[PDB]
């Protein structure tokens, strides 16, 4: 929060306004998946998959 | 008495000296006047006299001391 100050004379607030107190808040969301996705076949990984780690 | 204290300052004008019944008329009238115009103002605490303990401050709105001067009423105006 910030306030504004008064200047008088001789300390009169009587006629004027005072501070509002305005709150605001700073919202934070979830994003998307980061997913990665590979397939292969039975035979392809029989035959010729190999150091697939 | 307005009538009265008015026709003892002209009479001088066309010379007639008052006489002693209007001069008392004029004097009751204007002790009536001056009854009704009093006020008797009454004697405030010096500023310094102390409050008594059986005043409970320090609970209620009463300090240790007298203000000597017209006590604050409102807070939004505290100079005065």
């Amino acid at each position: 929060h910030q306030f504004s100050s008064l200047r008088t004379p001789t300390g009169d607030i009587s006629g004027q306004n005072k501070n509002n107190l305005i709150s605001g808040k700073a919202t934070g969301r979830v994003g998307n998946y980061i997913t990665v996705a590979v397939e292969y076949q039975q035979l392809e990984e029989a035959i010729k998959l190999n150091q697939l780690e | 008495a307005v009538g009265y204290q008015l026709l003892l300052r002209m009479l001088s004008d066309y010379s007639l000296e008052p006489t002693p019944q209007v001069l008392s008329n004029a004097q009751r009238s204007y002790d009536a006047l001056m009854t009704d115009t009093l006020v008797v103002p009454s004697m405030r605490r010096r500023g310094d006299f102390p409050v008594g303990q059986g005043n409970k401050y320090d609970v209620f709105t009463s300090d240790r001391y007298y203000p000597g001067d017209l006590p604050l009423i409102d807070g939004d105006i505290p100079n005065a």
